[PDB]
């Protein structure tokens, strides 16, 4: 048993990924207004996965997700060097709170199929992953078209529930 | 954990069986239990104390798997105790076993030849095909090594695994090459019976070894020769377990060769006469020297001086001597046929004899005894000691007269009356095999029908509750029942047939309780027969017929309603078909 | 061939039983409570030799203990009386006044003993001081 | 003495095969009383083991005495010092005053391979004239 | 204390491992029909080790020594690509069972000799190690024959002997 959130952007492959965890394949996947879930059973732990959709108007109701969060997962995307600022932005803003303190961090660079798209160590830079403070945060440069480091991703955190 | 022998005088105090298994599922789970710990430590005495329950009798599955780990163990105590159940708990079809294969291989090379001597003792008692197959160039190379301790132990085991694998002992041939020259005896002797089982399964093996014969006549004859020795000396005599498997060895050569046989010649024609009868020891000697010299082509002055060895011994007080001897006769039967038959008053006493096994051999013997001569006088023996058998030798005396019978009859007539009134004596006593035999040589007897089913007929009218005299009569009744009924298709003056009774006894077994339902079996098949055997009156039998189409048997439903079509619409199909069966051999 | 031997009691107790035949339980509990009924129900003057089921069965009583083999119908009977004795004779070597609770007690070692004696079904070592020696050299090797 | 024969082969089987030539503590059973073998109890018993029998002219030892004398405090609640003898020198007359038996001196293959004691006597006088007593004036005042 | 299980295939060096890691030498060993136990002592933790051979009359009996054990190890062998199908259907027709339900999985990539010889990911990937489900499974690959990767190996394992 874990609660795993799915936060970032909008357009991140989220759904993709929720639905390649899951299921394992990729749906026509709509952008999602509200939110989604299903348990992703992988490695002796239920992940019980709360993905929600980045766009602008729901961005607020995040607060709402962060109790008894044991885990994040903040995809980026690896396509979007315009959107990185407020995606650090975001992080920065998201991570700065009381409620969801021990929560460690697994970080996707999704949609690696561009020279566009960045390896996960100036993903990091950009983002600034070692200004983080208690963080068992680990950035997890992944495909989520054809299922690519995702469930390593997962292998990670899986070792990262018990102590 | 309690050890062995406080169990055991647990046990000892157990009075039910009960009660004594209730001690046994008390200890049984603390077994269990132990066994869920992993212990090595009592796992000796666990196993142990399993074992004696095992030979109490008592599930002991599980346990089976620590037995491997004890052969698996490395203190020799453990294995000491490892070996033992997994000659018992284990066998072939225990399907488990097979993971010894390795820790036997292991312990075949292991520096201790008592971990080896337990390694051969496991593969020898209770080694599987399989695992002989998988152990079989070991074996030959702890066969090729110089301890006596193991080469006593590899050659058994060899035997074992040409035993079980019996297309093996090719490379045991280059194996058993010259080590007939062992100072030890029971190294020698497990050769012997090595080379009793070589030459046992192949022909072709004994070209190689009857070439050794004169070799172990010599050490035969140093046996004799060297009359004590401190070990092998029984009651006076050397080594007499070794000089009865060469006399064996000696038994299976020279069975139909000459030139080893007389190789072998004096040595018989030595301990014939240079043995000593008065302990069981030189009787057993004796025994076997007896029966090497019949089965081989022999001296005649053997021969006769062996009828004459065991015309002493039909005469010894000792019923073991008088089983021998009568054993003895009953191997040599053919071989000289007719100094068995100067003995044959004997034989007709050991008839009452009080004992089952001298009975036994006795009865069995004079099956054997019965030439074309004695055929008329000793089968009236036969047939008051066949009045006077025990029920168990009653079956057993009834079929040996049928045996002998249709070999050696002078009458055809003669040899009918005797089973005639076998089966008026025997009746729940002889055996239904013999009934298509009995109706096979009585339809092989051509003649004397008229003279059979009369007589038949006269029996059966006493008793039909001897279920193979009325398997006999039915098929007589329906294939001979114009031999039966002559002429008397309407009302004649009364001669004893009378073709209603006739139908009426039939009519009486398939209401009778007693009836084996093939005695129904041949009776609706009798009565379907004399619709065309019988003129006299039929359609009343098909009454009988039809009645009998709602019958709770099935193929007795099935049987009466398959004849009652013909009976009802082909009535003259119904002859069409009733020809007499043909006779064969 | 020896095809199994039986040492069953004055009440049939049967203190062993070294199958040289492999058959299952079931048909060893059968064909053991048979024939322990057959001997019991057999007198003193009975030639000491049971013709049972092809299996010319070999019973010698010593004590209130019986005593039982099945050798094959080719083989010799006084001497597998006498490798009975041979082996009573090794039980009395290794025991001396060898006796009757200790058959109920020691029976782990007169396995051994018969497997110092006895394995296959057929003799090893026809000498009688060898064998008991070896088992006191495992025994000093305990 | 009605208990006492239901181990009367029992226990002395166990004597028996006791030679005549884990666990810490004593426990003592609860709330049964406890006397010593009295005089009529022992009059009751010397008869007891004269008329039961299997105890005359048996080997007597001192292990078969104290699994004796335990499984009477055991089943019948006695203290078990009552089967006490006089010593080495002269016949091994019993202190017990009631005792009517004097000690007079008179398996199978625990044995090795090739090899490299009092007994009872009844005197239905020792219950009055106790000559154990003879042998011991000093101790008994 | 630990009960060690070696299952796999045949001709994967499972006595060549279990004589490596016990006596630290190669030894010249037939193909092993029943089994062997060596209690190698590692990590201070005596690895009980039942070493079981991998021919085809033995994989049924393989289920009498499920109990109590509280770590496997599946040898494969990397220089068979043939058998890779039927050691993944050997490891799915093992794994789901009740009796050993709670035991780790150590799989070992051995005969690490040629451009024939895969690494772990390609092993993990044939066999599927992904579709898994209450497994701590970690491919480990060994070089059975010099003893590389062989005690690195029991170092994970101990780390998943106590939780
Ligand atoms: N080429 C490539 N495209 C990807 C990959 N992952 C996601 N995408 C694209 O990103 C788009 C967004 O994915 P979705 O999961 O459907 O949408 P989302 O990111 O969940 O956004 P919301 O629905 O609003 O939560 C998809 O339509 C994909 O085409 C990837 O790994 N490779
Ligand atoms: N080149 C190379 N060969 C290896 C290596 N490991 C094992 N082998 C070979 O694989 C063969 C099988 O090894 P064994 O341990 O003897 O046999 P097994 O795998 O245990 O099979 P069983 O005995 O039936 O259980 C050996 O003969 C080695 O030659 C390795 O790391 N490198
Ligand atoms: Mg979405
Ligand atoms: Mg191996």
């Amino acid at each position: 048993e874990m609660r795993i959130l799915m936060v970032g952007l909008d357009a991140a492959g989220k759904t993709t990924i929720l639905y390649k965890l899951k299921l394992g394949e990729i749906v026509t996947t709509i952008p999602t207004i509200g939110f989604n879930v299903e348990t992703v059973e992988y490695k002796n732990i239920s992940f019980t996965v709360w993905d929600v959709g980045g766009l602008d108007k729901i961005r607020p109701l995040w607060r709402h997700y962060f109790q008894n969060t044991q885990g994040l997962i903040f995809v980026v995307d690896s396509n979007d060097r315009e959107r990185v600022n407020e995606a650090r932005e975001e992080l920065m803003r998201m991570l700065a709170e009381d409620e969801l303190r021990d929560a460690v961090l697994l970080v996707f660079a999704n949609k690696q199929d561009l020279p566009n798209a960045m390896n996960a160590a100036e993903i990091t830079d950009k983002l600034g992953l070692h200004s983080l403070r208690h963080r068992n945060w680990y950035i997890q440069a992944t495909c989520a078209t054809s299922g690519d480091g995702l469930y390593e991703g997962l292998d990670w955190l899986s070792n990262q529930l018990r102590n | 954990p309690i050890r062995l022998r406080e169990l055991i005088r647990t046990i000892r105090t157990a009075r039910t069986q009960a009660e004594e298994r209730e001690m046994i599922q008390k200890e049984c789970a603390a077994i269990r239990s132990s066994f869920r710990e992993e212990d090595n430590t009592y796992r000796c005495r666990n196993v142990a104390k399993l074992l004696y329950m095992h030979m109490l009798g008592y599930p002991a599955h599980f346990g089976q798997l620590e037995c491997l780990k004890l052969i698996a163990s490395q203190k020799f105590t453990d294995k000491r105790i490892g070996y033992l159940g997994a000659m018992l708990l284990l066998d072939e079809r225990q399907d488990v076993h097979l993971l010894m294969t390795n820790c036997i291989k292991n312990d075949l090379n292991h520096s201790t030849q008592f971990v080896q001597g337990l390694a051969l003792c496991t593969l020898g008692c209770m080694g599987s095909s399989e695992m002989c197959r998988d152990l079989a160039g070991e074996v030959e190379k702890l066969l090729k090594t110089s301890n006596s301790y193991l080469r006593k132990k590899a050659a058994l085991c060899a035997v074992h695994v040409i035993r079980k694998v019996p297309e093996l002992m090719e490379m045991f041939l280059p194996a058993t090459k010259n080590l007939l020259n062992e100072k030890n005896h029971g190294v020698l002797h497990t050769s012997v019976v090595l080379l009793t089982e070589m030459c046992e399964r192949s022909p072709d093996m004994l070209a190689h070894f009857r070439k050794l014969v004169p070799q172990l006549v010599r050490i035969l004859k140093n046996l004799i020769m060297s009359g004590y020795s401190p070990e092998h000396d029984v009651s006076g005599i050397s080594d007499p377990f070794l000089q009865v498997r060469i006399l064996r060895l000696l038994r299976i050569l020279g069975r139909n060769d000459d030139d080893s046989s007389e190789a072998m010649n004096d040595i018989l024609a030595q301990v014939a006469t240079n043995t000593e009868t008065s302990k069981n020891v030189g009787n057993a000697i004796l025994y076997e020297t007896v029966l090497t010299i019949m089965d081989i082509k022999s001296e005649s002055g053997l021969r006769v001086l062996a009828i004459n060895i065991l015309g002493r011994f039909l005469l010894n007080n000792d019923k073991n001597i008088r089983y021998v001897a009568l054993t003895s006769l009953l191997k040599t039967v053919q071989t000289d046929h007719n100094a068995v038959q100067r003995h044959r008053s004997t034989i007709v006493d050991c008839l009452k004899d009080l004992d089952v096994s001298i009975k036994r051999r006795a009865m069995e013997l004079s099956f054997a005894l019965v030439n074309g001569n004695n055929i008329r006088g000793m089968m009236k023996e036969l047939l008051y000691f066949l009045d006077s058998c025990e029920p168990e030798f009653k079956a057993d005396c009834a079929s040996g007269i049928f045996l002998a019978a249709e070999k050696y009859a002078p009458s055809k007539r003669w040899h009918i009356d005797t089973i005639m009134r076998v089966l008026t004596t025997a009746g729940s006593y002889v055996r239904d095999d013999a009934v298509p035999n009995l109706i096979q040589l009585i339809t092989n007897s051509v003649e004397m029908h008229a003279y059979t089913v009369q007589r038949l007929y006269k029996a059966i009218l006493g008793d039909y509750s001897q279920q193979p005299l009325v398997q006999v009569a039915a098929w007589c009744i329906g294939e001979y029942g114009d031999l039966l009924v002559s002429g008397q298709c309407e009302e004649e003056e009364p001669i004893q047939v009378t073709e209603d009774e006739v139908l009426d006894i039939l009519e009486s077994v398939l209401i009778s309780n007693m009836s084996t339902s093939v005695t129904r079996g041949y009776a609706l098949t009798a009565i379907m027969k004399l619709s065309t055997r019988f003129t006299c009156t039929v359609n009343r039998i098909k009454k009988v017929v039809s009645i009998y189409g709602s019958s709770i048997d099935v193929e007795l439903q099935q049987r009466a309603v398959e004849y009652n079509a013909l009976f009802k619409k082909y009535d003259h199909m119904r002859s069409a078909l009733l020809e007499r069966m043909p006779v064969m051999e | 061939m020896i095809h199994f031997i039986l040492l069953f009691s004055r009440q049939g107790k049967l203190r062993l039983q070294k199958w040289y035949i492999t058959l299952p339980d079931k048909e060893r509990k059968k064909i053991t409570r048979e024939i322990v009924q057959i001997i019991l129900s057999r007198g003193h003057r009975t030639s000491s030799f049971v013709d049972w089921k092809e299996l010319k069965l070999v019973y010698k009583r010593y004590a209130s203990l019986y005593f039982c083999c099945a050798i094959e119908n080719q083989d010799n009977e006084l001497l597998t009386l006498e490798i009975v004795h041979r082996y009573v004779e090794l039980l009395d070597k290794y025991f001396g006044n060898v006796c009757e609770l200790d058959i109920i007690f020691n029976f782990e070692k007169a396995y051994f003993i018969l497997d110092e004696f006895i394995i296959g079904g057929e003799i090893q070592e026809t000498s009688k001081k060898i064998a008991v020696k070896a088992i006191e050299d495992s025994d000093m090797l305990q | 003495s009605k208990s006492s024969v239901i181990g009367w082969p029992a226990v002395r089987e166990r004597m028996r095969r006791a030679e005549p030539a884990e666990e810490v503590g004593f426990p003592v059973t609860p709330q049964v009383p406890l006397r010593p073998m009295t005089y009529k109890a022992a009059v009751d018993l010397s008869h007891f083991l004269k008329e039961k029998g299997g105890l005359e002219g048996l080997i007597h030892s001192q292990r078969r005495q104290d699994i004796l004398d335990l499984w009477i405090y055991h089943t019948q609640g006695y203290f078990p010092d009552w089967q006490n003898y006089t010593p080495g020198p002269g016949v091994r007359y019993p202190l017990t005053f009631g005792w009517c038996y004097k000690l007079v001196p008179v398996k199978g293959e625990n044995t090795s391979l090739l090899h490299p004691v009092l007994e009872w006597r009844f005197d239905s006088r020792l219950a009055f004239h106790h000559v154990a007593r003879e042998l011991h004036p000093e101790y008994f005042k």
